């Protein structure tokens, strides 16, 4: 059995959004299908549950969040009067206190338009003694909303990759860096930066110094 | 002893489903 | 009012091999209808224990859940670096036609492995940054434990604004951290100074890396 949430994205404050939880391999009617959210850096929060025809809501969510069954395999979550307090990853769970979770879908409540990242290479200063093993990277700057996907050499370079958690600037845009330790066996090294919300993919081949 | 509202464990209901 | 789950402590630390405990207090009795989750980045929360004390599939015996009514405890013995995570309790009861489903606020568990001093890398801005109007300089502190503090100096002056730090989760094998620190300046500010320095301090020992703008 599996669960997958969909519908996350950028929404303007004051707007509405509907998320969907799609089940495979079991009958949702037999379970308390449950919505949980987690604001970035914060704790898990129960929104509500649906068991057959019965719905249950946390008191904080009543009226503004509505859960319904929309097919034999899907439940939705309709959210209204959204503000930045509703920015979060939203998860669906099979059962109250259950073990089967989807990977989550990210809702970003912001007035900004989608903005693709600027990608800049990270390499040691020209004129430092060179090294056969060198740590190179990419700075992924100024994007909205999360997520971005960063790969190295199109997924063929994975060992020793450190992609740091994103940080949200006070402007509201996001940035992260990814670094990797490489020898000539991985050269030329290219970071591939995909941003679903702008349908962009940037490939940046990182020279081993700034020279 | 059961009295008043009984407590049903939904985490158990899920585990045994 | 919905049930409230008060989880303490907010953070707890022990050495590898040690034991930690955390507590969940319910504002209303929920019998044994309570679960514990473990959350690390990369995957959703993982069910550890359900019905207060029943281990979920694949969960090792060093995790133990106890309690009932309004007081619940999770104990982790023989701690491993793989146990570094944030743990949450959740009520999971149906009482009087109401679902009692609230989460506790979470307990971060820090696992203390072997001490390792950081190495430090500094990355001057790529040549196409300055045209954008802002420049972001990146410093990385590699593979270290325990925590560090980072300072930036520009021509010897400690920076007090424009710094953003991001720390990876503890390594599941050896408990170490990695840190990115970035300093963002306007292009004019960047072009107005010579030397950029990242200083990483662990206890009383510091590791410094610098570059001069005009050299790179």
């Amino acid at each position: 059995q599996s669960l997958e949430e969909s519908g996350g994205g950028l929404v303007t404050p004051g707007g509405i959004l509907t998320l969907t939880c799609t089940a495979s391999g079991f009958d949702i009617s037999r379970h308390y299908m449950t919505w949980v959210r987690q604001a970035p850096g914060e704790g898990l929060e129960w929104i509500g549950s649906i068991y057959g025809g019965s719905t249950y809501y946390a008191s904080w969510a009543k009226g503004r969040f509505t859960i319904s069954k929309t097919s034999s395999t899907t439940v939705d979550l309709k959210m209204t009067s959204l503000t930045t307090e509703d920015t979060a990853t939203y998860f669906c769970v099979r059962g109250v206190g259950g073990g089967l979770w989807g990977p989550g879908t990210l809702v970003t409540v912001s007035s900004g338009q989608p903005k693709a990242p600027s990608v800049f290479p990270l390499a040691p200063c020209c004129g430092d003694t060179p090294s056969s093993t060198v740590t190179l990277g990419c700075l992924v700057k100024g994007y909205l909303p999360e997520p971005v996907t960063v790969t190295w050499n199109s997924g063929t370079l994975t060992n020793g990759v450190r992609t740091f958690p994103s940080v949200r600037q006070s402007s509201g845009l996001y940035s992260l860096s990814s670094v990797v330790s490489v020898t000539s066996s991985s050269q030329p090294v290219t970071c591939n930066v995909a941003h679903p919300a702008t349908n962009t993919k940037v490939d940046k081949t990182v020279a081993p110094s700034t020279c | 002893i059961p009295n008043g509202y009984l407590v049903l464990d939904l985490s158990m209901q899920e585990a045994l489903s | 009012a919905d049930v409230v789950m008060t989880q303490t402590p907010s953070s707890v630390s022990a050495a590898v091999g040690g034991t930690v405990t955390m507590k969940c207090q319910a504002s209303q009795s929920i019998s044994t209808a309570l679960v514990w989750y473990q959350q690390k980045p990369g995957q959703p929360p993982k069910l550890l224990i359900r019905s207060t004390s029943t281990l979920a599939s694949g969960v090792p015996s060093r995790f133990k859940g106890s309690g009932s009514g309004t007081q619940f405890t999770l104990t982790i013995s023989d701690l491993e670096c793989a146990d570094a995570a944030t743990y949450y309790c959740q009520s999971a009861a149906l009482i009087g036609g109401v679902v009692f489903g609230a989460f506790g606020g979470g307990t971060e568990v820090v696992v203390r492995g072997d001490p390792v001093a950081p190495t430090v890398l500094i990355f001057p801005p790529a040549a196409d940054q300055v045209a954008t109007g802002t420049v972001t300089i990146v410093c990385v502190a590699n593979k270290y434990f325990p925590d560090v503090t980072v300072t930036w100096e520009v021509d010897g002056t400690t920076q007090t604004t424009g710094i953003e730090n991001s720390k990876t989760p503890q390594n599941s094998a050896d408990c170490t951290y990695n840190l990115s620190s970035t300093l963002t300046l306007t292009s004019t500010q960047y072009n107005s100074h010579k030397e950029y320095t990242c200083k990483v301090t662990q206890g009383t020992t510091s590791v410094v890396q610098s570059f001069n703008r005009g050299d790179c």
